RNA sequence: CCAUGAUAAGGAUUAUAAAUUGAAAGUGUUAAUAUCAUAAUCAAAAUUUAUUAUUUAUAUUAAAUAUGUAUGUGUAGAUAAAAUAAGAA
């Protein structure tokens, strides 16, 4: 059960059908979907000639960003500079402490797994743990 | 058991008029005798309230690039702000400054009365950005911090009425306000001419006119921001005699006299 | 007072003699009992006077048709030319 | 702090509180001009005699 | 109101036709020009000023001017009407009672009391003031005249 | 000659359209020759059937006549 | 508009919106209308000029009636000026025949 | 503020004003953003005047200017949430919880039609109404007819 | 098939005429058009759904262009797109606000003109009436919350609240 | 006539983007490539937003 | 009902109640109104007249011969809405 | 009969009929119902069909009366002209302004012929006015048919009402999507309009005044739109839109790419110089040959210069076929040589070049840039030209054009 | 105005009387731009340009803003430094350092 | 050099012709949000003419 | 003091919340917009002088 | 949190006839009880939750970014829908 302010304000109204590609809250759970032949044409800008998004650059006289935007595309300088790179994700943040050259040119949201396979055994309740065991997700 | 959102406030008029004006009762609003607006806030409180107006890309938001806190607690997990120097290493620095935000007058009409790209809508009338001082909009000092409370935001105090007033603007509202607050006639009776910045354009127009390039002369005339002098109009009118362009001469005379303070009444 | 306009009261109609006695399926208020009970072979399958639909307008907020010229029903021959075959123009 | 002359209670000392914005007939709020410096019979007191002024 | 004042609306048409014909405007006498300018200021609003004459501040300033001059008998916002006129009991069939189906703001000289059943001139002899009862009306004339 | 009005489709090779053509031809023949009306009326050629396809309704699963799943 | 959006702050911008919506200025001119004698003694437009004009204006002409819908400016006064200018330009380019 | 002497019954009604302001910002920025986007990613030469380096350098500079434009209204219209102006209830366009003509939610529409607050006419629930275009082709046909009435009717100059 | 389109000059022709490409260039001079060089010659498709009278949705105009890759980012779309200025969005962003009375005119100005002073909203009146009706019976439930606590914490010299 | 009169002289555009020419001369911009060395090997791979 | 008011111009129930005109009844103007003719207010503008001279006028009018004769001297003296900046002692 | 047609012919007919919707010349000279000088369409819109029908009837009656009075005034005015009148010298000049009539020479229309043309026009206008008056008098309370033009004026036509069906949920459930969809309801907004068509054989501002002022007294909840189709005389002249030959170098597709409407094209018409400067080795015939005009017409255009002197500015005749275009395509280059006693070898400062070229220093910097980049200026208030500057180019504003460099 | 049996007796006129027509017509002024008189030719050169405050504004599609686009290009090229703008890269340039930049 | 519309059927489906994947965008109809959300600025007739 | 300035709005109460009575008069479409076309006394005196 | 009322879904007996196969008994948001309450989209986001028709084996990723998963004898239990331009006695 996701806990957020909008959860009380809005209502799911069951498994309602939305217009194609027009769900209100976008949750790209398929960003980390791997596809070798379609590596450059999945969750990425369609044209190779397009410039990098505005989110990859600093515009004004900034004082500092806690985390960079997900659409910011990983570049060589991200690994070469050896600086601190963080991306907001559940639960709190994901930090790039393993700079690799195999992710150059791909978006950080594509690199980061949205739906983490790991399940917390601590906050899980008795009934919820029983449900997970019945589903097979937990022993 | 007294609670207050703001623990200190300041008055509007200083100690030269209120001491005498206090003897005259003021008919305050019956159902709310005590009022406390944004122009009555202290400096720090007003700054921190105006920072929170913008949804994002503003000082109030914890991660917008303009924050000042050393650390931010996120989901019971502390995080440290990456400084600008460390960001610069892998984020290329592109920055023009206040000049990028502002747009030219000729593009103001296409941008629908807005010469500023700032995310707070700037209105040139002296009533929307109404702090204690009248609302005056700067052009080369536009910044995200915006020390002068001249912009319009939809989260600060006593903003609903200003939002309604902005939405009820008439046609040519901002354009008319800009014109009437920038091209006002001088008190001494002299026309608002002899502007130092606009002077070369007049000479260029005069040269093109005397060279008989009336089309290019008008194409450069439309770029004039202030009111051109009578020399421009007399040259443009005298250009139409060889070509018998009475239509264009009449149009020039109308644009000169009917609108711009009867400059072409010569 | 702007509400002084919404002040005029009305009066109920004046009845005579006793009250209409009912008959000594849920009793539906909308349906008129005796009129509906009356045979269709006599009363005809009509819910309105037989007048051209041009004179009838579908009302608002009421599930019935009303007439713009109230009670003044022009016959069919009024619209048609004099002595018209099948009321054709 | 709160006071009997600052709270909104409808009745004070058994009489209708005159300190409530909602405790006055709306015609009182209508704008009017001071007339104490005018003539004695031109003041608002002689409303029924105003039509007979010379 | 007098209906012949509409004839001044033709003046801008005549001025435009004079512009087309080449008749000078200034050659008119100044006495005539004063009234011509009056009719122009009454029936010659430009488009630029038409884009703004419909607002709130201007209408409420006109309301304030009317209040200051003491003439509010012909303003939609500031005039509330209390008098009502009841139905007529037709003698054809007095059993049926009549109910109102609409409401109109008739100027009250359409349906006046005929003179012969009226007190003499009803103006100087009697002074009538339409005030409001302070007691609970419970239904009736809230605004009654004395 | 037959002129199609209303909703036009590429191929109208269906029994409903054939019935419409039959009714149109019968009415034209009746208008042309008066005494032809009796056989056609007694055989039902001129009679019109008021049946029509149920209109769309998004509440239905398909939109016409099938409700949604119930538990 | 008189039903609503009048007499108050609505009217100021509603009138402008209506005028911008109705900025269109149609200009119609028959092809046979132009087929007269010019002041120089030659016919203004001949069959060849008409054919060239028809080729130049694919859909702007129809049933021998050239039509141009000037929609460039909000003001009809400026839109008619633009329409006349474009019509004269098209006619001049068609007169090459 | 902080629910001290609130005048409006619902706090969320101010989000309607915020949405109107964001629409006005879109009105301001819709031309500049579109022009910058068009210039930035046009590979073909613009004209004889600008070709090669004179064009690519200009594209880079205009893209830099667009990025430096602080507060530009990037967000599209379909991703902006629609909130009723009467009861501050959110509805998403394209579903049945929002009506396009009245710009109010399904609940507000039902309340207003059930009371007397909006002059509407009743039609059959499982039909195509009374409009000829809706009977003919439906939603897409009436949409195309609106397009034809607006733009395709005019022989543009 | 694949071919190179030739262009025979009228001067080189046995008898000169006006070439169709020359006339089209004149047309582009007249009306400022765009000649898409990369437009293929094999993709000229007619929208038969809306261009053929066979279908019930026939309208006579090419309502849509048959191009699956036609999106919105491309400058071809951008150039011929319609700006939202003065449109139904312009109408909605101004007419649709919570208070239609405030849309028509300022509430404070309207009250100061027709009435005496500014009148509070019905909700505020409800709050004031409930407070009036509940303070008479008891004075324990209420508390003191104000925007500016400075005046309450430092009352003027001659402020003595009446004991109750 | 040599050229069409309605055409615009290139000096107008030069005066328009005068700063661009000066900056190009200062920074010695010989050429700005837009494709890699062997982009022509794979035609469907790149597909610039004009084709 | 409720805190939110009901606008009578948009609400058809108020417009079709017994206190207004029903749609079945004929739609026609009733009691034509003349407000701008019975008592017309003078034009008082909140903003000052923008085209006002805003100065003292001297009504300079001399014989044309003398004016053209003194034209070389009068160029330094102020003209209509034109003020040369010549030194006053000159 | 029976009809059998080709599919392509059917398709072409249908699409042509659909497209040719507004291609109708409403105002013609044909005699009868069709044929008028101005046309007015009052599209009156309301909520109810009977509302708009009754409003259309009322407005039709009002317009019938007003138009009858206007047309009768026009008739009693035109019968005076038909009885007798005079032709103005302006009209005579208009009729005799042609250089060559259809008969190959100058035509001399006299008073009698001009009056005959005027009288024919007045007769046609009178017959149209009489037709309008008769159609206005035709309607009667016994039988009033306003939906046909023959028996009514102005005749009233119909228009398809705007009907919009809004489909929305009615349930307030926040869980059951099936229930929400099954609770769907349809309610539609309707706007009914009626169109009133008036065809006046003349343009009168009085009728427009009486027509635009009916929105004040329109019925309840009804608006109106005024479509106006009026004949207007437009002037086409070769002075500003000439018919010249195609350029020697034809424009290609490269000049019509994207953004070419602004990058390399200016708004028509392109300016052509109407003034010229005469050289020393010239005469009246020489300048006439240079400008491609008659010497007599050039002399008449000048109208004040009996003699031609070297370095004199004259006015180019408006009908000249070789009029120069402003800002000729040949760039102007300022030579480095002083051609004076200032330095004797090269221009030193930029102010000197600005004075020579009569242009601003900022424009001089912008035109080339190279001099600004390589400017060998000392920071101690000393600016000098770079020794590597091969040439100095003049700004576009100072360019000049000549026939030799502008014509092939 | 002499109709005593008005409203009360069910009399509502079908046609608005001439007196009321004249009253309503005389109450409001006439727009001076509705005369649309024209005597001189169109101004090809100066009418479109005019003055910025009352400039003839193109509306709608971007292609109609030819002058506005020209001014925007001039402003952006005169404000944005190339040294700052050169730092913008392209996707192919960035991906050229990938171990598999092209397949 | 350019091609002509293919005479044969096989090349039409064997050529590199993609298919629609995302939402369909029209140069003008994008103002009207969807066929269901038909945004009409004014309640004018669908058969209305502008002369 | 003026006898025409009366109470347009009712005394505050719960009827304004619990009843559907509108709080303002619906707009009168036939009554025209108020515009300024008058002459002041000093202006008339100056004209006569 | 609580802080009165109000619209939904739910077919079993008034039928042919010049006719409609969707109900009033109530569904989150709406008008009197108070007494720390700043929880609200303007993008790029976090399945554990009853109430939801998905494309099945010739040709398969181009424009806002848009689904990598489960081939297994049309296969247990349990369960859904339709007698209206369709074809059922």
């Amino acid at each position: 059960i996701a806990k957020s302010a909008f959860g009380f304000y809005l209502a799911r109204r069951g498994q309602r059908k939305y217009p194609f590609l027009r769900r209100p809250h976008i949750k790209n759970t398929h960003s980390m979907n791997p596809s070798a032949p379609y590596f450059w044409s999945f969750m990425t800008a369609k044209s190779q000639m397009a410039f990098l998004p505005e989110e990859n650059y600093i515009t004004g006289d900034w004082t500092g960003k806690f985390f960079v935007s997900k659409r910011q595309v990983y570049t060589l300088q991200h690994a070469t500079s050896g600086a601190k790179v963080r991306v907001k994700s559940f639960p709190s943040i994901f930090e790039f402490n393993s700079p690799s050259r195999w992710n150059i040119g791909k978006e950080m949201n594509t690199l980061t797994k949205p739906r983490m396979d790991l399940i917390d055994e601590q906050m899980l309740t008795k009934k919820q743990r029983l449900d997970y065991v019945r589903a097979g997700l937990l022993p | 058991s007294v609670s207050g959102v703001f623990s200190k406030g300041r008055g509007i008029g200083h100690e030269a008029t209120t001491s005498i004006l206090r003897y005259i009762p003021r008919a305050r609003v019956p159902w709310q005798p005590s009022r406390f607006g944004r122009e009555n806030l202290t400096a720090a409180d007003m700054a921190r309230l105006w920072s929170r107006g913008r949804y994002r890309d503003g000082p109030g938001n914890y991660n917008s690039g303009y924050c000042t806190e050393r650390t931010h607690v996120l989901e019971e997990n502390t995080v440290s702000i990456i400084p600008r120097r460390e960001l610069e290493k892998y984020m290329p620095d592109i920055t023009i400054g206040p000049k990028a935000l502002v747009t030219p007058v000729s593009l103001m009409n296409a941008r629908n009365g807005h010469r500023v790209t700032h995310d707070l809508l700037h209105s040139y009338d002296p009533h929307i950005g109404r702090l204690g001082k009248p609302a005056v909009v700067d052009h080369d000092n536009i910044t995200v911090e915006d020390p002068n409370r001249v912009g319009l935001n939809a989260a600060t105090l006593d903003c609903r009425g200003r939002i309604y007033r902005w939405l009820r603007r008439g046609p040519f509202f901002q354009v008319d306000n800009y014109f009437r607050r920038s091209v006002k006639l001088n008190r001494d009776g002299t026309l608002p001419t002899d502007f130092v910045h606009e002077a070369p354009l007049m000479r260029k127009i005069i040269r093109l006119a005397h060279r008989g390039h009336l089309k290019a002369a008008c194409e450069e005339y439309r770029r004039v921001t202030t009111v051109p002098p009578v020399e421009v109009y007399r040259a443009l009118t005298a250009c139409c005699v060889p070509g018998a362009k009475l239509a264009d001469a009449v149009s020039i005379f109308e644009d000169g006299d009917s609108k711009l303070f009867y400059v072409s009444r010569d | 007072y702007y509400w002084s306009r919404y002040r005029m009261p009305t009066q109920m109609p004046k009845f005579d003699g006793p009250a209409p006695v009912a008959a000594p399926t849920k009793t539906n208020e909308f349906i008129d009992p005796i009129d509906d009970k009356f045979p269709m072979s006599i009363r005809g399958p009509l819910v309105r006077p037989d007048v051209p639909e041009d004179q009838y307008v579908d009302s608002w907020y009421i599930c019935t048709s009303m007439t713009h010229h109230m009670g003044d029903y022009r016959p069919w021959s009024a619209s048609a030319p004099p002595n018209a075959f099948r009321f054709r123009p | 702090q709160a006071d009997r002359r600052t709270r909104h209670h409808m009745m004070v000392d058994g009489q209708i509180n005159p300190r409530e914005w909602f405790n006055w007939h709306p015609k009182e709020y209508q704008p009017w001009y001071f007339d104490r410096h005018k003539f004695l019979y031109e003041q608002r007191q002689y409303a029924q005699f105003h039509h007979l002024l010379c | 109101a007098n209906i012949n004042v509409v004839e001044k609306k033709k003046v801008p048409l005549v001025l435009a036709q004079m512009d087309e014909l080449g008749v000078p405007r200034t050659h008119l006498s100044r006495v005539l020009m004063d009234e011509v300018e009056d009719s122009l200021r009454k029936f010659q609003t430009y488009r630029s000023r038409f884009y703004e004459w419909g607002r709130a501040v201007k209408q409420f300033d006109f309301i304030e001017f009317r209040r200051r001059n003491g003439w509010l008998y012909d303003l939609h916002l500031m005039k509330c009407t209390t008098k009502q006129v009841g139905p007529l009991r037709d003698f054809n069939d007095p059993d049926a009672v009549q109910g109102a189906v609409a409401t109109a703001e008739i100027p009250a000289f359409f349906n006046e009391r005929p003179a012969w059943e009226r007190p003499p001139l009803e103006e100087t002899l009697y002074v009538t003031t339409n005030k409001e009862r302070y007691d609970d009306v419970r239904g009736g004339d809230i605004y009654y005249d004395d | 000659h037959i002129v199609s009005e209303g909703h036009a489709m590429p191929s109208i090779a269906n029994e409903i359209a054939a019935f419409a053509l039959r009714m149109a031809v019968a009415n034209a023949l009746v208008k042309l020759i008066p005494l032809t009306r009796i056989p056609l009326k007694k055989s039902g050629l001129l009679s019109v059937d008021r049946r029509r396809e149920r209109g769309q309704f998004p509440g239905y699963l398909d939109g016409k006549k099938v409700k949604r799943r119930f538990a | 508009d008189n039903l609503q959006y009048k007499r108050y702050d609505w009217q100021g911008w509603y009138q402008r919106m209506l005028d911008v919506h109705n900025r269109n200025v149609s200009l119609r001119c028959r092809i046979c209308d132009l087929q007269r004698l010019d002041g120089n003694g030659v016919q203004f437009v001949d069959m060849q000029t008409e054919r060239r004009l028809r080729i130049l204006a694919q859909h702007r002409v129809g049933m021998g009636v050239l039509k141009l819908d000037a929609d460039k400016y909000e003001d009809q006064a400026d839109n008619v000026t633009f329409g006349t200018t474009k019509l004269s330009e098209l006619l001049a380019d068609a007169r090459k025949a | 503020m902080r629910h001290i002497g609130q005048d409006v019954p619902k706090r969320h009604t101010h989000f309607v004003l915020e949405s109107r302001l964001m629409y006005e910002k879109s009105f301001r920025d819709c031309w500049l953003h579109s022009v910058c986007r068009a210039i930035s990613q046009l590979d073909e030469p613009l004209s004889k005047t600008v070709v090669g380096t004179h064009q690519k350098m200009l594209q880079r500079k205009v893209t830099c200017f667009q990025y430096n434009q602080y507060g530009l209204f990037k967000t599209p219209y379909y991703r902006l949430a629609n909130v009723d102006r009467y009861h501050a209830v959110q509805g998403v366009a394209g579903t049945r919880e929002w009506v396009p003509y009245v710009n109010v939610s399904y609940w507000t529409m039902n309340k207003m039609v059930r009371g007397g607050n909006l002059l509407v006419h009743r039609v059959h629930y499982t039909g195509w109404g009374t409009d000829s275009h809706l009977k003919k082709g439906g939603w897409e046909h009436r949409w195309n007819k609106v397009l034809q009435r607006n733009v395709l009717q005019y022989s543009r100059i | 098939g694949v071919h190179r389109v030739g262009y025979t000059h009228p001067s080189t022709l046995p008898v000169p005429c006006a070439q169709r490409w020359d006339l089209r260039l004149a047309r582009a001079r007249i009306f400022q058009e765009y000649i898409e060089e990369k437009a293929p010659g094999a993709w000229q498709l007619e929208d038969e759904r809306s261009m053929s009278p066979e279908f019930k949705t026939f309208t006579g105009y090419p309502m849509r262009d048959m191009r699956p890759g036609y999106g919105q980012n491309l400058p071809d779309y951008i150039m011929k797109k319609r700006l939202p200025n003065n449109t139904h969005y312009e109408l909605f962003a101004r007419r649709d606000i919570p208070n239609e009375d405030n849309a028509m005119y300022g509430k404070y100005l309207y009250d100061m003109t027709v009435h005496g002073t500014s009148l509070p909203s019905t909700y505020r009146m409800h709050k004031d009436i409930n407070k009036a009706q509940r303070n008479d019976r008891k004075l324990s439930g209420n508390r003191f919350k104000v925007l500016c606590s400075s005046g309450a914490k430092n009352p003027p010299s001659g402020w003595e609240p009446i004991p109750d | 006539r040599l050229v069409e009169p309605q055409l615009r002289p290139q000096a107008a555009t030069d005066a328009l983007l005068a700063r661009t020419i000066a900056e190009e001369e200062t920074f010695k911009l010989k050429s700005i490539p837009h494709l890699p060395q062997n982009a022509e090997r794979f035609p469907h791979e790149y597909h610039t937003p004009t084709s | 009902v409720g805190y939110t008011p009901v606008n009578p111009d948009t609400s058809p129930m108020v417009a079709y109640s017994q206190y207004h005109w029903h749609y079945n009844l004929p739609q026609g103007m009733e009691r034509p109104h003349s407000v701008n003719r019975t008592f017309a207010a003078p034009f008082q503008s909140n903003h000052s007249l923008v085209n006002k001279y805003r100065g003292v006028w001297i009504e300079f009018d001399m014989h044309p011969a003398f004016s053209v004769a003194l034209e070389p001297q009068l160029r330094k003296l102020p003209r209509g809405r034109t003020l040369p900046k010549t030194p006053a002692e000159e | 009969f029976p009809f059998q047609w080709k599919t392509e012919d059917w398709y072409e007919y249908e699409v042509a009929k659909v497209r040719n919707r507004r291609f109708v010349f409403e105002n013609t000279e044909e005699d009868g119902i069709r044929g008028s000088e101005v046309t007015y369409k009052i599209v009156l819109e309301g909520f109810w069909d009977h509302h708009v029908m009754k409003l259309a009837e009322d407005v039709c009656m009002f317009l019938k009366d007003v138009g009858r009075q206007i047309v009768e005034e026009k008739l009693v005015a035109v019968r005076r002209l038909l009885q007798g009148g005079a032709v103005d010298p302006e009209l005579l000049a208009a009729f005799n302004c042609a250089r060559a009539g259809p008969f190959g020479g100058l035509d001399e229309y006299d008073k009698e012929e001009v009056a005959n043309f005027l009288r024919s026009d007045l007769r046609r206008l009178e017959e149209q006015c009489l037709s309008v008056i008769n159609r206005c008098n035709v309607p009667v309370p016994g039988a009033t048919n306003i939906y046909d033009p023959h028996t009514s004026w102005p005749h009233v036509e119909k228009l398809e009402p705007w009907v919009r069906m809004a489909e929305f949920w009615t349930s307030s459930s926040d869980t059951s999507f099936t229930e929400l969809e099954m609770s769907t309801a349809h309610y539609e907004f309707r706007k009914f309009f009626r169109v009133i068509i008036c065809k006046l054989p003349f343009q009168s501002t009085e009728f427009e005044k009486r027509m635009y002022d009916i929105r004040h007294w329109l019925h309840r909840q009804t608006s109106c739109e005024f479509h106006t189709i009026y004949r207007r005389n437009v002037i086409h002249d070769s002075a500003v839109f000439p018919t010249e030959h195609d350029p020697a170098t034809p424009t290609t597709h490269e000049h019509h790419r994207m953004f070419s409407f602004a990058l390399d094209w200016q708004s028509a018409p392109v300016n052509r110089l109407s003034t010229d400067t005469v050289h020393e080795g010239e005469s009246w015939d020489a300048v006439a040959q240079r400008l491609g005009c008659s010497v007599g017409e050039l002399k008449d255009a000048n109208a004040e210069r009996e003699t031609i002197e070297a370095g004199v500015v004259i006015n180019v005749p408006v009908t000249a076929t070789r009029r120069l275009t402003s800002f000729g395509a040949t760039p102007l280059v300022l030579p480095l040589k002083t051609t004076s006693a200032k330095d004797g070898e090269r221009i030193r400062t930029w102010e000197e070049a600005a004075a020579i070229l009569d242009c601003t220093v900022e424009e001089l910097q912008q035109c080339n840039g190279h001099a600004a980049l390589t400017y060998q200026k000392k920071e101690s208030e000393a600016g000098e030209f770079d020794s590597s500057v091969t040439e100095l180019v003049a700004p576009l504003s100072c360019w000049t054009s000549t026939s030799e460099s502008e014509f092939s | 105005s002499h109709r005593r049996d008005y409203i009360r007796m069910g009399y509502i006129p079908r046609y608005t009387p001439w007196e009321w027509i004249a009253i309503q017509e005389a109450d409001q002024p006439l727009i001076a731009e509705q005369i649309r008189q024209d005597n001189i030719g169109t101004s090809y050169f100066f009418s479109l340009n005019r003055y910025w405050r009352y400039k003839a504004s193109p509306h709608g599609y971007i292609r109609h803003f030819e002058n506005e686009v020209r001014d925007l290009l001039q402003y952006v090229d005169g404000v944005t430094p190339w040294k700052q703008a050169q730092k913008i890269r392209t996707y192919w340039e960035v991906r050229s350092h990938h171990p598999m930049p092209q397949f | 050099v350019d091609q002509t519309p293919f005479e044969e059927d096989q090349t039409w489906l064997l050529h590199s012709i993609p298919v629609q994947q995302l939402e369909m965008h029209h140069h003008e109809k994008d103002l009207q949000d969807l066929p269901f959300i038909n945004h009409e600025q004014f309640p004018r007739s669908l058969e209305w003419n502008a002369p | 003091m003026l006898s025409q300035n009366v109470a347009k709005t009712t005394v505050p109460s719960y009827y304004m919340i619990r009843t559907n009575l509108p709080h303002r008069k619906p707009q009168n479409q036939w009554e025209g917009v108020y515009y300024y076309s008058g002459i002041t006394k000093r202006q008339r005196h100056l004209i006569l002088l």
